[PDB]
């Protein structure tokens, strides 16, 4: 429910929910990257 | 071409002669003796686009 | 005159000298989404079942 | 004060090194695009 | 009709290589001990990872498949494990694998060098080479100030026919007839090729007369290990192993003969 | 640091202008065709120093 | 299923081929069926139409299929041979100093499906038993056809004096009964030319005996060479120091010839030839000496070439190459021509500013005087693209006139 | 898309025979044996073990395709004899091989170990 | 980008052994005699350590996506 | 001419041709006049004294750079039209006194002849030594090898990139690549190759792989696929958003499943994602009620992971997401492979360390390719690419492979060759991985620097 995002210039974990407009709330950057998910990945080593 | 590094300087320092791929005149294809050291001589597409398409030399 | 057909295939080549001249190394992908339309027949229908 | 032929293969080398540590690989492009801006674009105006 | 009576004489014997030779013996026994050190002798290695967090500039793929590369101490415990194919357990379990963690954070402004000596594994005799108490420490990545990396790995049994982390080999001189007395080659002009090592010729021959009735023998080897499997560990268990292949060979043959 | 520039960026697509060989301008040039009502033709794409019309080719 | 490839000029572009599955994703080939098809592994791509219907897999399996497309109408003589690695095994395998063993005999006996289970008398029984590559041979080539041929090496002077059915170089191939008697195989007696053993086999034999012809030769001889081995590298490719002097002495003798055609032309001491211009007399002259220096030197090579050199290996047997390719990595690559005519003087009566003006010599107007493995000089490397870019610019014009 | 297993290689198949022996109908006396899930490292060192047999008339191994990991293995024998007796002895005398390699093995070790 | 662990050829551990080579190469020693105290013989380990280009070091240069 | 060379009213891009016999004297100042520079010649010496070399090595204490250099005179800029008026000296060799004079009165120099050639012919050791279409397609080929295209990839979310997971400079390489900065971003690997048939699973333009170097990282590569998407609000009549579909009000839901989505509508990275699953999902509203399921999904015969997730805005103020999709790409059969000489060819099987060939020590060729290739092509330089490498794999430097060197043959690699231990001219006796027993044809083998080519079979 959080989603919370990634600042590309200050790398803040800001909170933004649906039909807001991208902003960082920190330092105003437009662009949002997501955080790795808390799924379990599994990886062959081969 | 964001592919390789060499294709980007490649791209960046490419030539283009508007004689048409249609033709099929090997006067203008041909690697002329004024090539030399303006051009690569060897560095030129293989398909349709022999000679029109070239690359400009190092210096 | 000349169309596109389905049941068909496109992939890069490879040598392979333990084959026959007469046989062509289809991959197990390509086997697996082709198929060949075989008639049920008394002499078929048990391995067509299984199949 | 002669460049021998023992050191001429440092030597050219060496020029070409400053040539492309000042001009680059694509300074046609931008030497063309600069003078667009100072000069053409002025001019056409 | 019967088997040979083979030697052994033994020239050099190191923690890292061993270097013997094999007498009175068939090339094809010499040919499949060297393909057995490099593809038939089980070890431990990385098979299984679970990237809890990265923020290298290395993807997933690119640390896993960089874990199973890294040798681990498998001299006795190798022996002990089994196959998870075979293991009646669960996905996972201390019988069939060696459970390792890894958890480092580059915190300081220098740039954190993620090593072997970080993985940390709860069994104490399967451990990273460097690990084991010169050499450095394996490199796995490099971080930078904010970046973490926290796995938790899993290692298996297995062989070099399934993956190359799996050989414990780092190299296996086989050779054989140093002189070509035998003339399986053609050296078109003897004088232009060098003297091997375990050549006996003066410097003014070039190869050794043909000997029509000559047999491939006197086998050299250099068996010049990962680090893993001592040397000497590595032929053991590699007669063990094509040793066991025949055994089983030998009862499905018999299962098959009786019941035909 | 090592990306040598050169290109431009239009909604995003890394976009290149590849340098247009054409014949020289302002300069004469006398040719042969074979077949051609005319034996020798000396053509000269002319166009002024600041160029703002095409080539009037006489 | 029907095996195509594009652009698909001769009927043979489309044969019918039986499946095999396995597990990766490329298309396997047998590597015969490759020549018809003009196919190299080079990133090619090859489509497969799998008919859905009794009617047309009882066509192609009668009309399409390999073995029956063997020979071609077009030329009465088989397109699909044997092929690179086959073919210049064979010729070191059937040659008269091959002797087998007891145990590789048995290894390769076991890739043969036309095989009675009965090894033969071997050659040569004391001091120890051996077999020779034409005693295998003979059990693939099947049933008991007859045929005569000639090994690419075979002298003009051998048939006429004496040895004529006894050839000193194992060459005039003489198949009897279905049994190599003697002669060393090459393209001439495996290839696509007419009245090979592969044509007589069709002819004579049917074509599913062909068809374990072809297999048969391409696993044994493969399982040879995995103990001969095949190899290339700069020891093929250099020459002893006499090799050298005599080229650099006849390479020198040609510029000094050249020299003195241009002294004569321009003292007006030549005259034109009944048919020609001064000029053209003045470059068929130029011509001539530099060709004739080009193929002396390519002699010399030649000659230069031990048994054991595997360029000779490739051109004997004609797998790849041809004496030319080695008098151009060897001894000199020769004349860059342009459009028939030597390298033109795109600059004011210059090929290049580096020359003088108005100098037709061997160099400046594209003599190629080093060999590619001495190196070539700047103004040999390009004029030497010119006759290469000629190379490409006709390859990719004359597809659509071709085409159309 | 189509990488098999790696294991697939050695792990014989459920319902798959580890060797089966075919007659061979050519000449008699003679055995096919088509073993799964291996390589050259088994049909060389029992190749040349039958050859050392003078009972044996033919012995010899191939790879019907190397992306596959099974192995075809041609034995004929003397009247007198048996294919299968070859194929056997020739295991037993090389594991008895191998036992004795490996006990002078380590006697080597260790008396370089020691000194 | 980063030193590999094994050598593709052999299988010679190498990871270990490019922080010791360029710490030798500062102490002005020579390409050839760096890899024969590391105790690499053959022309394959050699390889990897003498073309090898440490590329992650300027993959740290730009900062990360978290702080 | 002292103008220019001053850098005088007349800039150095000024071209002066002085036609003789015909009076005519064109000055040209226009623009897209290709031309090059070259080192300007006296009577029968060059103006490029020892000085000039000296401050051109303390370059970046003294500021003396190329500016500098043409402002002394030394250098001048040539155009195509002034060189048929400049009698040009390939070296400074032609420029002393012979037993019979040339020309005698040369008026320009030639910096280094190598520097006729491109950016994608540079980088092929010994061009000089290969056939000429050869090094055409080589140039082709170095445009489509996978390496390092920018150090910053994992900021960019381009469409298409290939990663190489090790890249390696080569060893042998030419002194151009200095400038190109292909040793900091190379574009493959340097192979053990070697030259023989072994099985003939490398005919016809065909290569055998070593198994166990691939499983250690040989050639093995990364594909990155960015999908980008955005929500239009062009009207009130139909408005695109970005929400986890549901089965009850969206109308066009495939049968995939959408669980892997979030509630924001994008799916998270370090997720696996294979062909035909959803990783945006979008829903458009109507004018299954009153709003129609638009979801991206994946490319077919991908089986990918997402590496990372981009959402931003785009000009007309809408949402706009980028999804940047990692899938490894191990070098397989069919894999294109290619080396700096043309000599292209597919992956036609992976034999494994313990059934390849090895020489006396345990050096197995990690690729084996057929003879064939070289005397139709007629490619010496793969050979001596091959040698160089040998000698500087066992001697400790990078092979210096500039096309035009006279200090460097083919009799002075080999001499350097034999003192390691080694034949001479690159031979070298293997055995038979299958049988252990030597090969009767001593083998050519060495370090040969290949490229992968993003012309993959999966793709
Ligand atoms: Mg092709
Ligand atoms: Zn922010
Ligand atoms: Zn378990
Ligand atoms: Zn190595």
């Amino acid at each position: 429910q959080p989603m919370i995002y990634i600042c590309g210039e200050c790398h803040t974990e800001n909170e933004i929910k649906s039909r807001d407009p991208i902003r960082c709330r920190e330092c105003g950057y437009r662009i949002m990257y997501k955080k790795r998910t808390k799924r379990l990945v599994v990886f062959d080593a081969r | 071409n964001r592919l390789t590094f060499a294709s980007t300087l490649s791209h960046l320092r490419r030539l283009n002669s508007p004689i048409g791929r249609d033709g099929k005149l090997a006067k203008p294809r041909q690697l002329h003796n004024t090539l030399w050291g303006m051009v690569c001589p060897a560095e030129t597409p293989e398909g349709h686009a022999v000679g029109l398409v070239k690359n400009l030399a190092l210096m | 005159m000349g169309k596109r057909v389905d049941f068909s295939a496109r992939t890069v080549i490879t040598p392979d000298p333990n084959l026959s001249i007469d046989q062509v190394g289809v991959p197990r992908s390509i086997a697996a989404n082709m198929t060949f339309a075989e008639i049920v027949t008394p002499f078929n229908i048990d391995r067509l079942q299984e199949l | 004060d002669e460049i021998t032929p023992d050191l001429w293969q440092e030597a050219c080398w060496i020029v070409i090194s400053s040539y492309f540590d000042e001009k680059g690989l694509v300074r046609q492009q931008l030497d063309s695009f600069d003078e667009f801006i100072q000069m053409s674009v002025q001019r056409i105006v | 009709p019967y088997a040979n009576q083979p030697t052994v004489r033994i020239t050099e014997l190191t923690d890292e290589n061993v270097k013997f030779i094999i007498e009175n013996t068939d090339l094809a026994v010499a040919n499949s001990i060297r393909r057995v050190f490099i593809a038939e002798v089980p070890i431990i290695a990385i098979d299984w990872v679970q990237i809890d967090a990265n923020s290298s500039v290395l993807h997933d793929e690119f640390i896993a498949h960089r874990l199973g590369l890294i040798p681990l101490t498998s001299d006795d415990i190798v022996d002990k494990l089994q196959y998870s194919r075979d293991c009646t357990c669960e996905e996972f379990c201390p019988e069939c694998s060696v459970e390792f963690t890894l958890d480092v954070r580059c915190n300081e402004d220098q740039t954190r060098h993620v090593t072997s000596r970080d993985l940390i594994s709860n069994s104490p005799r399967v451990i990273p080479v460097t690990s084991r108490n010169e050499q450095d420490d394996i490199l796995i990545v490099k971080l930078r100030k904010g970046q973490e990396l926290r796995l938790r790995a899993y290692a298996k049994k297995g062989f070099g026919k399934e993956h190359a982390k799996w050989n414990p080999t780092a190299g296996v001189a086989f050779e054989y007839d140093p002189d070509n007395a035998l003339r399986h080659t053609v050296y078109p002009k003897p004088e232009e090729w060098p003297k091997s090592e375990y050549s006996e010729l003066d410097e003014d021959e070039s190869q050794a007369p043909y000997d029509p009735n000559g047999k491939p023998e006197r086998f050299y080897y250099n068996v010049e290990s990962c680090g893993s499997l001592r040397p000497e560990t590595i032929v053991l268990s590699a007669l063990s192993g094509l040793k066991k292949k025949l055994s089983d060979l030998q009862t499905q043959l018999s299962h098959e003969i009786q019941s035909d | 640091p090592l990306d040598p520039g050169g290109y431009f960026i239009i909604n995003g697509s890394e976009k290149v202008l590849i340098a247009q060989e054409k014949m020289a301008t302002n300069t004469v040039y006398v040719f042969a065709k074979k077949d051609s009502k005319y034996a020798y033709t000396g053509e000269c794409r002319s166009c002024l120093e600041n160029s703002s019309r095409p080539t009037s080719t006489i | 299923v029907i095996f195509n490839r594009q652009p698909t000029l001769h009927k043979m572009s489309m044969m019918g081929h039986r499946v095999r599955i396995l597990p990766w994703s490329t298309f396997r080939l047998n590597l015969s069926v490759t020549t018809p098809y003009n196919a190299d592994f080079d990133g090619d791509e090859m489509n497969l139409h799998l008919p859905q219907s009794l009617e047309t897999r009882a066509e192609i399996q009668e009309l399409a299929m390999v073995p029956r497309m063997i020979v071609t109408p077009q030329s009465n003589r088989p397109v699909m041979g044997i092929v690179q690695d086959t073919l210049t095994a064979v010729r070191k395998f059937t040659k008269r100093d091959v002797f087998l063993e007891r145990g590789e005999v048995m290894n390769l006996l076991m890739f043969l499906s036309t095989w009675d289970g009965k090894v033969p008398q071997p050659a040569i029984l004391k001091p120890r038993p051996l077999w020779t590559g034409k005693q295998i041979f003979s059990l693939i080539i099947p049933g008991h056809i007859n045929c005569i041929r000639t090994h690419s090496t075979h002298p003009d002077d051998e048939d006429s004096g004496p040895y004529k059915h006894i050839s000193p170089g194992d060459t005039k191939v003489v198949v009897e009964n279905g049994e190599l008697i003697m002669g060393i195989l090459c393209k001439k007696s495996l290839g696509t030319s007419a009245g090979s053993l592969v044509h007589i086999s069709y002819l004579e034999m049917g074509h599913d005996i062909t068809r374990l012809f072809y297999s048969n030769i391409q696993t044994v001889i493969n399982n040879w060479l995995l103990i001969e081995g095949h190899t290339i590298g700069i020891g093929d490719s250099i020459a002893d120091s006499k090799t050298y002097q005599d080229i650099q002495n006849t390479i020198k003798k040609a510029k000094q010839d050249v020299i003195e055609v241009i002294e004569k032309a321009h003292n007006n001491e030549l005259e034109p030839t009944p048919g020609n211009t001064l000029r053209q007399t003045f470059e068929n002259q130029v011509n001539r000496i530099l060709n004739d220096a080009r193929d002396k030197t390519g002699s010399s090579a030649q000659k230069s070439l031990s048994e054991y050199n595997n360029f000779k290996s490739m051109v004997v047997s004609g797998a790849k190459g041809s004496k030319i390719n080695i008098s151009q990595v060897i001894a000199v690559v020769g004349q860059q021509n342009v459009e028939g005519k030597r390298i033109p003087f795109g600059f004011k009566h210059r090929t290049l500013p580096h020359f003088i003006k108005d100098d037709y010599g061997p160099e400046s107007r594209g003599f190629v005087e080093n060999s590619y493995l001495a190196g070539l000089t700047p103004t040999e490397f390009f004029f030497h693209a010119m006759g290469g870019r000629e190379g490409l610019i006709d390859t990719a014009v004359k597809t659509a006139e071709t085409g159309y | 898309m189509n990488a098999p297993p790696a294991f697939e290689s050695f792990l014989l198949f459920e319902g798959e025979k580890k060797i089966t022996i075919n007659k061979d109908t050519k000449v008699p006396n003679a055995c096919l044996f088509t073993i799964n899930k291996e390589d050259h490292t088994l049909g060389n060192i029992i190749k040349s073990q039958l050859l050392k047999d003078p009972q044996v008339l033919f012995a010899g191994y191939k790879v019907p395709h190397p992306l596959e990991h099974k192995i075809i293995i041609r034995v004929q024998t003397t009247p007198d004899y048996s294919p299968q007796e070859a194929f056997t002895n020739a295991i037993t005398d090389l594991i008895s091989e191998l036992s004795l390699l490996e006990e002078r093995f380590r006697v080597a070790i260790k008396d370089k170990q020691e000194g | 980008m980063i030193i590999p662990v094994r050598c593709f050829t052999c299988g010679k551990i190498v990871g270990n052994k490019w922080e010791a080579y360029l710490g030798l190469l500062q102490a002005e020693y020579t390409e050839g005699d760096a890899l024969d105290a590391l105790g690499l013989k053959r022309y394959c380990c050699r390889r990897m350590l003498l073309a090898h280009v440490d590329l992650i070091e300027k993959l740290l240069n730009y900062a990360p996506l978290e702080k | 001419r002292k103008l220019r060379r001053q850098m005088d009213i007349i800039v150095s891009e000024v071209s002066m041709i002085r036609d003789i016999r015909e009076r005519e004297i064109r000055i040209y100042t226009d623009a897209g006049r290709i031309c090059r520079p070259l080192l300007i010649v006296e009577k029968q010496k060059l103006l490029l004294k020892k000085r000039h070399i000296d401050q051109l090595k303390e370059r970046e204490y003294n500021n003396y750079s190329w500016q500098d250099l043409v402002a002394s005179g030394v250098v001048e800029y040539i155009d195509t039209l002034e060189e048929e008026t400049v009698m040009l000296a390939m070296t400074p060799d032609d420029l002393q006194e012979k037993e019979v004079a040339y020309c005698s009165t040369y008026t320009h120099c030639e910096i280094h002849p190598s520097m006729i050639l491109g950016v994608c012919a540079s980088i092929i050791p010994f061009p000089d030594h290969n056939q000429s279409p050869r090094n055409t397609y080589q140039s082709a080929m170095g445009k489509q090898a996978m390496g390092v295209y920018i150090t910053n990839f994992h900021v960019r979310m381009d469409t298409l990139a290939h990663v190489l997971y090790y890249p390696q400079k080569p060893l042998v390489t030419t002194r151009s690549m200095e400038y190109l900065r292909f040793r900091e971003l190379p574009a493959g690997i340097n192979s053990i190759v070697a030259i023989a048939s072994y099985t003939g699973y490398n005919q016809e333009d065909s290569v055998i792989m070593n198994r166990s170097a691939v499983d250690r990282g040989f050639f093995r590569s990364v594909f990155y696929r960015s999908y980008k998407e955005q929500e239009s609000k062009k009207g009130f009549d139909q408005e695109e958003v970005f929400e986890k579909p549901t089965r009850e009000t969206c109308q066009g839901m495939r049968h995939a499943i959408y669980d892997k989505l979030d509630d924001d509508g994008l799916i998270a990275p370090g997720v696996r994602v294979s062909g035909d699953d959803v990783i945006i999902g979008k829903t458009v509203t109507l004018p299954r009620y009153t709003k129609r399921d638009c979801s991206t999904f994946l490319r077919t015969s991908e089986t990918g992971i997402v590496d990372q997730v981009m959402v931003t805005l785009n000009q007309e103020g809408y949402k706009f997401c980028k999804i940047r999709v990692r899938s490894v790409r191990i070098p397989q059969i069919g894999d294109k492979f290619a080396s700096r000489h043309g000599q292209k060819g597919t992956c036609g099987i992976q034999y494994r360390q313990e059934d390849m060939p090895f020489t006396c020590e345990g050096i197995t060729p990690d690729i084996i390719i057929n003879p064939h290739a070289i005397p139709s092509r007629m490619t010496i330089g793969h050979l001596i690419e091959c040698l160089q490498g040998k000698v500087s794999a066992n001697k400790g430097e990078i092979g210096d492979a500039t096309p035009f060197n006279d200090a460097v043959n083919v009799q002075k690699i080999s001499n350097l060759l034999s003192d390691y231990g080694y034949h001479l001219r690159g031979n070298e006796v293997l055995y038979n991985g299958f049988t252990g027993r030597k090969i009767t044809s001593q083998i050519f083998i060495g370090p040969t620097y290949y490229q992968r080519l993003k012309h993959m079979v999966d793709d």
